[PDB]
RNA sequence: UUGGCACCUCGAUGUCGGCUCAUCGCAUCCUGGGGCUGUAGUCGGUCCCAAGGGUUGGGCUGUUCGCCCAUUAAAGCGGUACGCGAGCUGGGUUCAGAACGUCGUGAGACAGUUCGGUCCCUAUCCGUCGUGGGCGUAGGAAAUUUGAGAGGAGCUGUCCUUAGUACGAGAGGACCGGGAUGGACAUACCUCUGGUGUACCAGUUGUCGUGCCAACGGCAUAGCUGGGUAGCUAUGUGUGGACGGGAUAAGUGCUGAAAGCAUCUAAGCAUGAAGCCCCCCUCAAGAUGAGAUUUCCCAACUUCGGUUAUAAGAUCCCUCAAAGAUGAUGAGGUUAAUAGGUUCGAGGUGGAAGCAUGGUGACAUGUGGAGCUGACGAAUACUAAUCGAUCGAAGACUUAAU
């Protein structure tokens, strides 16, 4: 129920190994020129050209 | 499915008439109990008819000595010699499950 | 009938009118029984002049059930009530008549006399 | 001793000679070819390799298992065959009666009528102990607080731990199963089917393998 | 085959409201889970409006809603009158595929990915 | 087991009987293999070897015990904090109320009974059951495999024949051998018999709406009632514990001396158990001892004894499922049938709307194998899987024989 022992820094930093953030899938837009999420609509221009 | 209809087509029968629920039939069934062949009849009312191909089934109900009896037979069984339709009855549903709890004047059905 | 406390109706001709199951014979731990099996029961009702008094312990055989029976031909026969007959220890009945239809699985069971006195098999 | 691969179709029923009702399973084995033969002096043991279904050819940009890759084409061209979806070995069939490139037909199974089927089960996912191991439940009334929960896992510090092999909740299904001593009803060469008596494991479109009874 | 975190009584009303708002505006914004199910609901109302028989006009009234469109101003044709009319005369030769879904990315404050559904 | 001792725990180690899940000992209840009989046969007594698998359901008491009813091949005895309360019950025994018998002058006490009376905790570490990411296995990859080593499964009844033979004066009644069907327990599956089936069809009550009639919608457990596809399901449907091999236990032995005879043993040959190792089923090269086979890719450089970018392949992202907590696995991405639409089917419901005719009317018949229809089978690019991005090899040193 309650922790018997406190957690040390060595043990705490190993559990947070996989606690990472993801890099989105972004590519340069054919017409806007800015970056864009694949399969989405360019916020800068508004063109998809599917 | 197309591969299950070509492997079971060799077991369908054409000597079968057309009958709806509520109709009274006379099912002739082959019985080999004893020493060899013999035929015994069963006259009742159709109360159920399940669908399918060579898996279609029907149920007939009769009252004997004051005790009702129900027989369920596969439609395409080879153990049936004949099926005669005598009385056609007007009904309002496919399953006559309410016939089990009734008996007498209430149980009898009208004729078209 | 099927389980330990099931109540059956007596179809044969004798004093016994209602019996309460007490045990299902055959194997250690058997749960249920169907047409063609012997059971141990006790009488609860009877007729004032019957041969089987009230409160006895006898053996019987199942002849009609509500669950039904399946045959090797793909066909099913079901009844509307559960009934049995008080039988002697030699597979012979204890009455002189038999009321109601009976299943043909009794012929396989070798209960030849019961089939003979039945109005419908 | 014989073997063949196929795909499940579904369940049906057929009528016997005396009117006996018999449930059957429909299986299809259409394109079975031999690709390789292993021996004692090479590969250690004796066995053969068989493909069951035909994949497409090789394209420069393939993003699905439908098209064959280069490593899978050379291994197939060596036996003069097109890319195959399924490949499995048979260490029970003879190796002197088969030549590379041979076709395995359904009519090879005749007069045997006794076989064993191997296949993967359906799969249920994360299940409890009452359904995964068929245990009993606690009382549902009388002021009880124990229904579908698992029972005691140990013995009070005589051994201060849980033994290996305790039955706990987990993922069930998806295992290799084998049903022994089944019978072949009939073989329709016109459609490349095999009517098996009974039922076999897996969904209605999974891969099943059939070999002669080992017992 | 989706529930959308709602009961059977609310999953039916919300679908009837989304189908009618589209026929009026012809373009709306919503979430991706609601767009993939409203898709099949609106594509069947146009199939009824392409038959013209009175029997079909009464079955569409069970799902449609009573709403007036003053923009046209020609008696403020009801939402059911727009169907069998303007909308039934556009997809005469098209057999299926009367809608198109477009993505826009996640929305702030909730994380849900907004989508645009419109009639082709 | 009842006690003796008072060594650990009073800034706290929770009782009796169950329930749920088991494990392990052999001083063996059942099944298997053997002596000896005061062993005719059928049945027993006692003792030895054997722990592989089994070893019921109820009545009466809070119980353990114990008695009783009906069965079974058998209803074995012991240990684990009298197994088990961060798993669960609170019926008895140690709370506060009240009463009876008894004892006390009394407040009150039991060497006794009776009715009533709160069981709390979000799992840090080890342990256990599932499922992923890294690096390693001396180039980088895609498939198929050997099995060191583990786990699972092991039970048994009644009939038929041999034969009414062996045995016995009669009653009674077989022994390794051959066949046919059950009980309990495992396991896969949904054709059949059933259950479920809140986006399927139909009937019906009250009330409020679409202006009214007709036809419909909302709310009353899904308003209620009668049916029901797919999927999931047991009580339903299949299969399994089947034959043999190799060494042994208690036993019976064959030769043979020590000890001119005897003697299964001291050398040498056999025979012999549901038990031991195989045979049967599943997992397995992180088996750092990291195995084997087939096929695929292998150039340009300042000449770092290096490096870049690619190649064969694998992903990002997207449409989905036979898979699924997430991930992983599987099917596919327009050089395309993955899903949704659309057009035909199977199955389910059982006769729509409109109109016509017959009745004062409630209703009925006709048009009509009507209409409607979630998950199942086919065909069809109409809609959405666009355009793109990232990761990913040029193969060390030693002998020995070529």
């Amino acid at each position: 129920a309650v922790p018997k022992r406190r957690t040390s820094k060595t043990r705490k930093n190993k559990r947070r190994t996989h606690f990472k953030i993801s890099v989105p899938g972004m590519t340069e837009c054919p017409n806007c020129g800015e970056y864009k999420l694949s399969h989405r609509v360019c916020k800068n221009c508004g063109s998809y050209n599917g | 499915h197309k591969l299950i209809e070509a492997v079971t087509k060799s077991q369908l029968r054409t000597d079968l008439p057309s009958f709806r629920p509520g109709d009274t039939l006379r099912v002739h069934v082959r019985i080999i109990e004893g020493t060899r062949e013999r035929i015994q009849v069963f006259e009742g009312v159709v109360i159920k008819r399940r669908g399918g191909g060579v898996s279609e089934t029907f149920t007939v109900r009769k009252i004997s000595s004051g005790v009702g009896v129900e027989r369920t037979f596969p439609l395409h069984t080879p153990k049936i010699e004949k099926i005669e339709v005598k009385r056609r009855g007007k009904v309002r549903r496919a399953k006559l499950y309410y016939l089990r709890s009734l008996r007498g004047k209430a149980a009898r059905i009208q004729e078209i | 009938m099927i389980q330990q406390e099931t109540r059956l109706k007596v179809a044969d001709n004798s004093g016994a009118r209602e019996v309460l199951t007490i045990k299902v014979l055959g194997g250690s731990g058997r749960k249920t029984a169907n047409i063609g099996d012997v059971i141990v029961c006790t009488v609860k009702n009877a007729t004032p002049g019957g041969v089987v008094k009230k409160g006895d312990v006898v053996k019987a055989v199942i002849v009609r059930t509500k669950s039904g029976v399946r045959r090797n031909d793909g066909s099913y026969i079901k009844f509307d009530e559960n009934a049995c007959v008080i039988i002697r220890d030699d597979k012979g009945p204890r009455g002189t008549r038999i009321f109601g239809p009976v299943a043909r699985e009794l012929r396989e069971g070798n209960f030849m006399k019961i089939v003979s006195l039945a109005p419908e098999v | 001793t014989k073997g063949i691969l196929g795909r499940k179709i579904g369940m049906t029923q057929v009528f016997g000679e005396n009117g006996e009702l018999i449930p059957v399973t429909v299986v299809e084995a259409k394109e079975n070819v031999v690709l390789q033969k292993k021996t004692v002096e090479v590969d250690g043991y004796n066995a053969i390799q068989v493909g069951f279904e035909d994949k497409k050819a090789y394209k420069k940009d393939a993003k699905s298992n439908k098209y064959a890759n280069k490593p899978a084409e050379g291994h197939a061209k060596k036996a003069d065959a097109a890319p195959k979806r399924f490949i499995r070995e048979f260490r029970n069939v003879d190796v002197d009666a088969y030549e590379v490139g041979q076709e395995v037909s359904v009519d090879t199974f005749v007069a045997g009528d006794v076989i064993d089927v191997t296949g993967v089960s359906k799969g249920k996912g994360f299940q409890g102990a009452i359904k995964r191991h068929g245990q009993s439940r606690g009382p549902m009334s009388h002021g009880s607080h124990f229904h579908r929960a698992p029972g005691s896992v140990g013995m009070a510090s005589d051994a201060s731990r849980v033994f290996k092999g305790q039955k706990m909740p987990g993922r069930m299904g998806g295992n290799t199963v084998t049903v022994q001593n089944l019978e072949v009803v009939q073989v329709d060469t016109e459609n490349k089917v095999i009517l098996v008596k009974g039922n076999v494991p897996g969904p209605k479109k999974g891969l099943v393998e059939i070999r002669t009874s080992i017992k | 085959y989706r529930k959308l975190g709602r009961t059977s009584d609310q999953r039916k009303a919300m679908l009837r409201d989304l189908a009618t708002s589209l026929i009026i505006s012809e373009r709306i914004e919503t979430t991706e889970a609601r767009a993939k199910e409203v898709r099949s609901v609106v594509e069947k109302l146009i199939t009824l409006g392409k038959k013209g028989d009175l029997a079909s006009r009464r079955n569409a009234a069970k799902t449609l809603r009573n709403v007036e469109i003053l923009n046209e101003d020609e008696t403020t044709q009801t939402a059911l009158q727009k169907l069998f009319g303007e909308i039934a005369e556009r997809y005469t030769e098209r057999q299926g595929g009367y809608t198109r879904i477009l993505k826009q990315g996640p929305r702030r404050g909730d994380g849900a990915e907004s989508v645009i559904i419109e009639l082709v």
